[PDB]
RNA sequence: AGCGAGA
């Protein structure tokens, strides 16, 4: 830049010797104009004629281009910045800590700490001065490991894993000192990041002011995060191990050692058992299987609430009360790792199960309890997939047995469609699009082939089914046939591929597969790149719409339909409910047939309320929302509704827009396409 | 310096009038630093005479070299004797011969 | 039933396939209108692959 | 029968095809374009072999379009000829030590005639020290070690192109005419039915217009062109009557602002096209011109300039594709066929070899140098001038130095290992000077094209933002000496499947009809089935016309490049984890021992004898004597010779280059047989991994999505570990104060740190090392420094030296240590060749032996990568009946959705390997052994085998073998049929419920090491015209909190803390001190100052006359 | 969105978002003045967000013992 | 400034 200033002055000097001489109109018009060229350069290079251009033969920098672009002052330096207290290190999975606590190796943690542990240890004397425990800390001395521990604890510490996608792309945990040179991750907290454990890499910062602390381990303490923002569905759910093990100890599987059998005349019914404790010690003979149903007597567990009010009725005070409940074993052990007052839940797990648990857990219970029974449900997924039994092997993969029949009779409609294309009965088009239909016929005939064929205990159709990770369609790619394949320009190949992974694709098939796989890696890049253009503009937007008022009382509002009325006549749940009028403030009060109020002006229409509005018989109802909000700042708390994430009403100074234009943008790229659009460059349109 | 006192931010077009009060002197030579001793020219690109001290505290010269002396104007270089960093701070302009037109506005 | 040649029409109804452009639905229908065209359109699209938004 | 080379592990392989060609020499790609630019002897053999008409060097070439020059008079010329080369100046390990560039010296004799009196004088004038290439085909510049990347870029020629037209519905036609560095004229046809030039990118034309300016008559358009509608319309339309017109209205519109006159026009359009000056095709250019519109088909290529024959004819195939031909005959010239060409067709891109890209260097620094000559000619005097005085060659070696060094398609060699420098190597990259750009390159360059079947790998690519424009050449690929991709095939003709093996480049292929290699023969050379698979024209994978199929597949695996035609049991992996596979099967670190794949491919072997890292034996003879560090060999006839080995030395990535003989003192040893291996070699094959007994487990979620597990025997018999060397550099230059000085002369310095160091400042040889520790005694002069009365006093408390040469000495840095293996004093005081103004350069090597541990990244071959979670004691490990550990531990849940099941199938194999096996055929051979090879019924224990990538282990045979498994040591099959066995519980120690898929998995150790990794930052440097600390671990890097971490925070309605974090922990220069002290102290945290960005913004905007101010209220 | 952002009555933010030339252009002829209100232009000159813990009935608490805490003492 | 690479 200093080179462009340089220019200027010269062509300035020569000018005012020019005038001073006094010299024929042309060189001095001339010299006035350079002047002019190098005050444009100096301000911008390059925006009128070619850039001026310096050694390498490069445009200069010029005054202006500090300011504009990616690599601009304002998106460079200004709002983004490198900060002093921070670390990087690789993830390891660590199982054995709590949800509020994460491994931090001994050099990084003395290094980052490397203050405040001089001043304990001149405080403690092992050091005379700052200097001298300066060269203490340099050498690590053997002395200074013990003040480490006494000082990290105690002081949150905030980790993120960039990019932060959502708000729950950074959390602050508790630090735990671990040996090796890796950050030790509690599994729960691995969907918050989306952070797998093949090699990335999580930035540590630390938090020193009072008001820092206090804001990191209060707001963002990783055990109070649990509710996702966008959606509330629980983000801290076991997932991929955990689900499998507990889907895998409260199944239930008919004809196991230990199941009941109430046969008399020779023998009582020798399955019914005292107390869980006894039915764990005959599990650990080879007596009971822990998935046999059985009948114990529960004195610990709070019953469903049929037998509830059954046996008790109206107070059933559990914890010293007794009843029989009639389940598997493996079930019983799950149901003590829930709170106290939660009912016996006596059902399968499948990941979706638990998700509706971990919801009315935390909509009910506080949030430390679903912390700590969160932890307690990833320990026993844990060891029980271990146990599980859960293990890939070729002889496991069943290919379905019909499959050549299908084949034959499925390439029959194939050789006749060719025939027909042969004598000009259609054109390319058409039997390419005949080829298509018949194809991906064959396609889902050999899927349902493959799925009646396999047992229900399969390892791949187990870890499938519970929910845990995958789709079938992987599954009949697997064993079976792949099929239709991508063409580069998008079009489907009408070869198609026949053959499964299992039985090993032959050498054109292959070159057909691997279209498809380069197009969906390159597509993923251009599609990030956009999606996060349109988060950086959806924030700015809203980059001022936060909460002022706890109510503004403003009668409009918005209508929302709820059930549809039946032709037959009946209030089906209308499918896309739970994103449209929960965790929402009514407007004016609910009538019933012009009867009372089912529930009144201002309520937050929590599952029971929508329950009972469709049990009355009421479908439309009129809810305060933030585009009807009388204030003029922001908006309001009752307008906005419930707080997706922390479950009650907001709070009076919390940034919504933020939040809302961070959750739209969070299921970019996951948010894929199959002329009027219909993927993320649809949505952009939209807005 | 500055202090929380921000409540209002304002931008507007700088008139000659503005950019010569701005300046602490008139830069009107192209020299940067002598290329034997490495210390700034006289009225060049980094004078100390216009944006300060290069090391804090002592004129060009060296006729005044401590704290004491801060505030003060050194008669033979002229250089105000005071914190480096000030630098960063003060501006120069260069008086064009002629007029010119800002690109922006064009 | 299939929107035909001779039939009566709505004030809103979509005349053929495919999106319609939000001013003209604006300048037609008042602010109520085109918001809740707007957070159909996008919660569509978004539901579409099966990601769960609140509205 | 491999063969291959004379020293040979037997490995036994399950491939049911024959190859009838043998992989070829992988390294050629360089090598014989490197030789083709020399003019070697050996290139001019091969050319002879092939096209004996005209062998010309690059050099040959280049000189000989050059020469020869005249002046702008003619009176006097120059001409070059005769290029050759000297020997090298240096051997190639010299060369590398000093730094010094293995090139040797070129000459060219020069020629200087003068015309008025008749003269010739010549002389060679030393152009300049050429690079040459090392045999194992790389550069060495500036001592580091370089490789020219081949380049693909489209080959220049005439592109038809249609374009439906939205506006109107109309198939529009267009033609580009790509030369090297021409015109670009475009003969476009828009919606109007008019056909009309746009010549050099310049708002358009009617073709007609041009027409008549080179001289044609309307009679005479009407009778070439006139058969076509839009060619009348045109016509009519023109309005434009007089050839001087019609050149009037070009001239004016090619170069306005000039005077328009009728003697510049005609020269104007003569210059832009048919002069060789501004507008030459080149070689390739021209022939394609000639084959896609078929004028010279029978002649020989020269004089690459255009014809007004070839414009005509480009017009006249215009108009016959709009209109809707099939075939165009010009007068004189075969039919071809009319259609629209493609972009991304291999028969349209081209490799810019590195012979290529030198010669056209070589051709810019040229053109510099004759306009320097020319320059120079009209002040040059009569008769006083030689050659030698009038050829300044500075720019010509200019040129070459500043390719070779900051070239993109220069690039730093990649050794990793042996594999991973293989693989730069037949690189082809599509990005570079000429070519696309990350951000400019669309979508559709990044995908397969069914023409590089057979020339480009669809699996090997990286996965980053450069997915397609880099890529591996396919195995059996080779490069036409026009610069296409030619690729094998077998010729049958009557279902005679013969052995005469014909290359056949994209468009050939794309004409014929291929068939594929795994397609039964008869054992008669004719196909035992009619059904044949078949590849046609447009890309299309169709049912087959039976019999009378032109062509087949030279073999399996050759659509695959030697990264991925490693991975055994490919054809049962996604093209994703294939991918990934192949570009992790170059980053594993060279391990100490290294053991050979039980599991592998034939490749394991190929691959590690052309990596070039290992000595090989150049005659035969018999071992004289061996030692650790040479091996002198005895030839059969009285000469012996002496292979020195390279012990230790560093790898341009800070790799060893170990080499260690294999050959006892008695051996006989045949030529082309492996003497001496390498870092990821056993016994000739490529080993990169370890072969370790697997579970598929889910363990107690410490292998946690696809987190791994290790057993601690794994540290303890130490089979992962890594030595890595790190050179420290120091100089002592010269300063206006002084001099640094490099000796144990340090201020302040304790007896203790001063103690390793040797009285030259350089610490002793072989010495253990920490971080901070001095590498090196250096001190710098302090100059003149103004004290603090405080310090003074000190001093008087101490009463000693208050010295003054400032101390800056070489120390290690932060987070290193380790033995120091070497150090090198390289001074000016010994003479050596020391850049101008150091003194005396020193380095040491540190070495260290890195083992394994957490956060290290493993993975196999199959795409299953992992950090490991956690190294569980040997004793709390599953373990088998028979009390055998297993060593890793994979999570069950990664492979079915990831769908690379390839694993398993190896890991199945690798346990039949291992354990052995013996099919029992008593009676008979069981069917599902009946197609399996003869000496695969028996393997003993530990028996290496190979699956070829699409010709392996079929499924069947796995299980059949997996049923015989000979027990171990005692009566005990430790692995079922299905391939699991029943686990003991480390832990508790009751068995684990159910059978647990084990077997043995060749996995590595991956070059992303946590110790490499790790990193952290309190207080450091700050950057210079800005606070907000320095970046990077390399300096001390202060992690980014960039926006979307701020919207993040915001979010959170987190505010005090993105205060202190912008502010005190990043930018504020006032306020960091001050909480550096409350810290120390132990008091509140100062209250948050105005960031030092904001003031460099204001000023920054105040300094573009907008005048900024902060109102107070 | 994009014209909504830039429609704001802050010319500081604005020229943090997009073109930056010209909206600076633009808010110099007008003479603007930016109060500095939102959330990108706290940041951006390092004073508190109003938003979360940042507003102004939060941000400035008394906060003191009790009477009989007083007592305890 | 340029190269290559990880997520
Ligand atoms: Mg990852
Ligand atoms: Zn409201
Ligand atoms: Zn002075």
């Amino acid at each position: 830049l200093n080179d462009l200033y340089r220019r200027v002055i010269n062509r300035n000097n020569r000018l005012k010797r020019l005038i001073d001489l006094g010299a024929p109109e042309i060189i001095v018009n001339n010299e006035k104009r350079m002047l002019q060229e190098s005050v444009d350069a100096l301000f911008d290079n390059g925006r009128r004629g070619r850039p001026v251009t310096g050694p390498g033969n490069r445009p200069l920098k010029s005054l202006s281009d500090l300011l504009k672009g990616k690599q601009g002052r304002f998106r460079q330096n200004l709002l983004g910045k490198r900060v002093d207290y921070s670390g990087r290190s690789v993830i390891v999975v660590g199982p054995q800590l709590k949800l509020h606590q994460c491994g931090l190796p001994k050099l990084m943690a003395l290094e980052l700490f490397k203050p405040f542990v001089m001043k304990r240890l001149v405080d403690l004397n092992h050091a005379q001065n700052i200097k001298s425990a300066k060269r203490m800390v340099e050498r690590q001395r053997p002395q200074v490991w013990d003040v480490l521990e006494e000082v990290i604890a105690e002081h949150p510490v905030l980790l993120n894993r960039a990019p932060t996608l959502h708000r729950l792309g950074i959390q602050a945990f508790e630090p735990m000192l671990v040996e090796g040179k890796a950050i030790q991750l509690h599994p729960l907290v691995c969907e918050a990041f989306n952070a797998d454990f093949d090699g990335d890499q999580m930035a540590v910062h630390l938090p020193l002011s009072a008001e820092a602390q206090a804001e990191a381990r209060i707001l963002m303490l990783s055990s109070n995060n649990i509710l996702s923002p966008a959606s509330g569905r629980p983000l801290a759910m076991p997932r991929l191990d955990m689900v499998t093990g507990l889907y895998y100890l409260t199944t239930e599987v008919p004809g196991d050692t230990g199941e009941y059998q109430p046969a008399s005349g020779d023998h009582p019914e020798t399955g019914v058992y005292s107390s869980p404790a006894e039915a764990i010690m005959a599990a650990d003979r080879g007596v009971l299987s822990v998935r046999a149903k059985i009948k114990v007597r529960l004195t610990q567990l709070r019953p469903p609430v049929e037998i509830e009010a059954e046996l008790f009725g109206h107070s059933g005070w559990q914890p010293g009360d007794a009843w029989m409940a009639e389940t598997t074993l493996g079930r019983v052990m799950f149901n003590e790792l829930l709170p106290l007052g939660y009912p016996f839940v006596n059902k399968q797990m499948h990941k979706k199960v638990q998700a509706a648990i971990i919801n009315d857990l935390a909509e009910r219970y506080p949030m430390i309890v679903v912390a700590q029974t969160v932890d307690k449900l990833k320990d026993a997924g844990f060891y029980w997939a271990t146990r599980s039994g859960v293990t890939v092997s070729m002889a496991d993969v069943l290919v379905p047995p019909r499959k050549k029949e299908i084949l034959d009779h499925y390439e029959e409609r194939a050789d006749k469609v060719e025939k027909q294309f042969q004598r000009g009965a259609l054109n390319h088009d058409e039997r390419n699009e005949a080829l298509v239909e018949i194809w991906k016929e064959a396609t889902d005939e050999v899927g349902q082939a493959l799925r009646e064929h396999y047992p229900d205990d399969n390892p791949i159709i187990t870890i499938v089914d519970s929910g845990a990770t995958g789709n079938f369609t992987q599954t009949r790619t697997l064993a079976g046939m792949k099929g239709l394949v991508t063409n580069p320009k998008g079009e489907f190949i009408p070869r198609p591929v026949k053959s499964s992974f299992r039985e090993g694709l032959t050498v054109l098939e292959y070159f057909i597969n691997t279209h498809g796989a380069r197009k969906g890696l390159a597509d993923t890049a251009l599609r990030t790149a956009d999606s996060g253009y349109l988060t950086r503009r959806l924030v700015d937007v809203s980059q001022d719409v936060i909460v002022r008022e706890h109510d503004c009382q403003t009668e409009r509002g918005i209508v929302v339909e709820l059930a549809e009325r039946a032709p037959d006549g009946t209030l089906i749940r209308d499918p896309y409910i739970e994103t449209s009028a929960y965790a929402r403030t009514l407007g004016t009060d609910a009538v019933d047939e012009a009867g009372n109020v089912i529930v009144e002006r201002g309520q937050d229409l929590g599952d029971p309320e929508i329950d009972a509005l469709l049990a009355a018989g009421i479908t439309q109802v009129k809810v305060r929302s933030v585009l009807t909000c009388a204030t003029s700042t922001g908006v309001c708390a009752t307008c906005y509704g419930r707080s997706m994430a922390t479950g009650k009403l907001v709070d009076i100074g919390e940034a919504v827009g933020i939040v809302a234009a961070q959750s739209i943008g969070e299921p970019g790229t996951q948010l894929t396409m199959r002329d009027i659009t219909g993927g993320l460059p649809r949505v952009q349109e939209l807005f | 310096l500055d202090v929380n006192f921000f409540d209002e931010l304002r931008i507007g077009l700088a008139t000659a009038e503005d950019i010569r009060q701005w300046s602490y002197g008139e830069v009107k030579k192209p020299e940067t630093i002598n290329y034997r001793t490495l210390k700034p020219e006289k009225d060049g690109l980094f004078c100390e005479k216009i944006f300060g001290p290069t090391r804090d505290w002592e004129c060009y010269c060296g006729k005044y070299k401590r704290v004491r002396f801060k505030g003060i104007i050194c008669e033979r270089c002229g250089v105000e004797v005071t914190r480096a960093k000030v630098r960063r701070e003060r501006m120069g302009h260069i008086e064009l011969a002629a007029p010119v037109t800002h690109i922006w506005y064009f | 039933r299939v929107l035909s040649d001779g039939d009566h029409v709505e004030v809103g109804q979509q005349l053929m396939e495919g999106s319609a452009d939000p001013h003209e639905v604006l300048r037609v229908q008042g602010p109520r209108e085109v918001q809740i065209h707007l957070v159909r359109e996008v919660q569509e699209v978004y539901r579409a692959q099966g990601v769960s938004i609140h509205d | 029968s491999n063969n291959s080379v004379p020293g040979a592990p037997n490995r036994v392989s399950f491939a049911k095809l024959r190859e009838p060609l043998e992989v070829p020499g992988l390294l050629d790609v360089q090598t014989d374009s490197f030789e083709w630019l020399i003019g070697s002897p050996r290139w001019r053999e091969s050319a002879a072999e092939r096209g004996d008409v005209n062998p010309v060097g690059g050099l040959e070439e280049v000189l000989y379009e050059l020469s020869p020059i005249e002046d702008f008079s003619g009176s006097m010329s120059l001409s070059f000829s005769d290029p050759r080369f000297d020997d090298v100046k240096a051997p190639v390990d010299e060369c590398k030590d000093k730094d010094m560039t293995y090139a040797a010296p070129l000459f060219v004799t020069a020629e200087f005639i003068n015309n008025n009196t008749g003269e010739i004088k010549s002389q060679t004038v030393f152009m300049g020290d050429f690079p040459m290439m090392t045999e194992k085909g790389t550069f060495i510049i500036n001592g580091t070690e370089r490789v020219v990347v081949s380049q693909l870029v489209r080959s220049p020629g005439v592109y038809f192109d249609e374009t439906i037209d939205k506006s109107t519905d109309k198939t529009l036609h267009s033609v580009k005419v790509i030369p090297s560095r021409g015109a670009w004229l475009e003969f476009d046809v828009d919606k109007r039915d008019t056909v009309g030039v746009r010549i050099d990118r310049k708002r358009r034309q009617p073709v007609t217009v041009l027409l008549k300016a080179l001289g044609w008559t309307s009679e005479q358009i009407v009778e070439r062109f006139g058969f076509s509608e839009i060619m009348r319309s045109t016509l009519e339309k023109d309005n434009t009557v007089g050839t001087d017109e019609a050149l009037l209205d070009i001239y004016r519109k090619l170069r306005p602002g000039e005077p328009p006159t009728k003697e510049s026009a005609q020269t104007l359009l003569e210059n832009l096209f048919f002069k060789e000056k501004r507008y030459d095709l080149a070689r390739v250019g021209r022939y394609k011109v000639n084959k896609k519109l078929g004028l010279h088909v029978g002649e020989p290529i020269t004089s690459s300039t255009l014809t007004e024959e070839d414009v005509v004819a480009t017009i006249e195939y215009l108009v016959r594709l709009h209109e809707g031909q099939t075939t165009m005959t010009v007068p004189g010239g075969v039919e071809v066929p009319v259609e629209t060409d493609d972009i991304d067709h291999f028969g349209n891109r081209r490799l810019r070899t590195v012979g290529e890209l030198i010669q056209n260097q070589i051709r810019v620094g040229m053109s510099r140098m004759e306009r320097v000559v020319r320059e120079r000619m009209t002040t040059q005097d009569v008769e006083a001038i030689t050659p030698q005085t009038l050829i300044n060659i500075r720019p010509v070696v200019a040129a070459i130095k500043e390719f070779f060094g900051t070239s993109q398609l220069s690039q730093f060699m990649d050794q990793n290992n042996p594999l991973s420098g293989l693989t730069h190597k037949r690189r082809l990259s599509a990005l570079g000077p000429g070519g696309l750009s990350r951000e400019r390159a669309g979508l559709e360059v990044r995908d397969v094209h069914p023409s590089h079947y057979g020339r480009m790998c669809p699996i090997e690519t990286p996965e980053g933002p450069n997915i397609g424009l880099i890529g591996s050449l396919s195995v059996y690929a080779r490069v036409n000496p026009f610069g296409f991709i030619e690729t094998p095939y077998r010729k049958v003709v009557d279902g005679v499947v013969s052995d005469e093996i014909v290359y056949l480049t994209a468009d050939e292929e794309d004409r014929h009809v291929v068939a594929q290699a795994n397609s039964p023969i008869d054992a008669d050379g004719r196909f035992v089935e009619p059904r044949v698979l078949v590849r046609r024209k447009a890309g299309e994978v169709e049912y087959v016309p039976s019999s009378e199929v032109d062509y087949m597949d030279v073999s399996p695996r050759q659509m695959v490049s030697v990264a991925t035609a490693m991975i055994p049991f490919l054809e049962h992996d996604d093209a994703n984890r294939a991918l990934m596979g192949a570009n992790m099967q170059r980053q594993a670190v060279p391990l100490v021992r290294s053991e050979a794949p039980l599991v592998g491919t034939g490749m394991e072997l190929r691959a590690a004898i052309d990596a070039g890292d290992v000595v090989v034996a150049e005659e035969s003879g018999v071992i004289e004597e061996v030692s650790a560090d040479y091996i002198t060999v005895m030839h059969d006839n009285g000469t012996r010779r002496t292979y020195r080995m390279r012990k230790f030395a560093r790898s341009n990535h800070g790799t060893c280059a170990n080499q260690c003989p294999i050959v006892d003192a008695g051996d006989r040893v045949e030529a082309g047989q492996v003497i001496a291996d390498g870092p990821c070699t056993d016994d000739g094959e490529m080993a990169l991994g370890k072969n370790l007994l697997v579970a598929i487990m889910p363990w107690e979620g410490h292998n946690y999505e696809d987190a791994i597990i290790l057993s601690n025997r794994l540290v303890e018999e130490d089979v992962l570990t890594s030595i890595h060397i790190e050179e420290h550099e120091i100089d002592a230059r010269d300063t206006k104060l002084g001099a640094e000085e490099i000796t144990r002369d340090i201020p302040n310095i304790s007896d203790e740190v001063l103690a390793d160091l040797d009285e030259r400042g350089i610490v002793r040889i072989g010495a253990e090392v920490r971080d901070g520790d001095i590498l090196v005694g250096k001190v710098t002069p302090k100059g003149e420094t103004e004290l603090t009365p405080e310090e003074r006093l000190l001093r008087a408390i101490f009463g000693e030296k208050a010295r003054e040469v400032r101390d800056t000495s070489l120390k290690v840095p932060h987070g290193e240590s380790g033995k120091v293996i070497g150090i090198r004093v390289f001074s000016r005081e010994d003479e050596d060749e020391l850049p101008a103004g150091v003194n005396e350069l020193v380095r040491v090597y540190v070495a260290q032996k890195r083992k394994i541990s957490d956060g290290d990244k493993l993975a196999g071959r199959h795409g299953n990568k992992g950090v490991i979670g956690k190294i569980l004691p040997v004793e709390d490990m599953p373990f088998l009946a028979d009390g055998t550990p297993v060593d890793i531990i994979l999570n069950t849940h990664g492979v079915p959705r990831r769908m690379n099941i390839g694993q398993i199938l190896e890991t199945h194999l690798g346990w039949c390997a291992h354990s052995g096996w013996k099919v029992d055929a008593a009676k008979g051979v069981p069917d599902w052994a009946a197609r399996l090879p003869d000496e695969l019924l028996e393997a003993q224990p530990n028996a290496i085998v190979s699956t070829p990538v699409f010709d392996g282990a079929q499924e069947a045979e796995l299980q059949g073998l997996l049923s015989c498994t000979l027990p171990n040591r005692d009566g005990d099959v430790l692995v079922d049929a299905d391939g699991k066995a029943m686990l003991f519980d480390g832990r508790s120690g009751e068995p684990f419920p159910y059978p647990v898929t084990v077997g043995y998995m060749y996995i590595m150790k991956l070059h992303h090491l946590v110790d490499d990794k790790i990193h952290a930052r309190s207080t450091g440097p700050y950057s210079m015209i800005t606070q907000q600390p320095l970046g990077g671990k390399a300096q001390f890097g202060g992690q980014r909190f960039g926006e979307m971490e701020c919207w993040a925070m915001q979010a959170y309605g987190a505010a005090y803390t993105l205060q202190e974090l912008l502010t005190i922990k990043s930018d504020d220069t006032v306020g960091r001190v001050k909480v550096y002290e409350a810290i120390v102290k132990g008091e509140n945290i100062p209250e948050p100052g105005i960031p030092e960005s904001f003031k460099v913004l204001l000023k920054e905007l105040q300094s573009l006359c907008l005048n900024v101010e902060v109102l107070s209220s | 969105i994009t014209k909504a952002s830039l429609a704001t009555d802050s010319w500081l933010s604005a020229a943090s978002f997009q073109e930056t030339t010209r909206v600076l252009t633009d808010a110099a002829i007008n003479c603007r003045s930016d109060k500095l209100n939102g959330l990108k232009e706290n940041v951006i000159i390092g004073k508190l967000i109003p938003a979360g813990t940042g507003i102004n009935r939060y941000r400035n608490i008394a906060v003191q013992p009790t009477e009989e805490a007083r007592a305890a003492a």
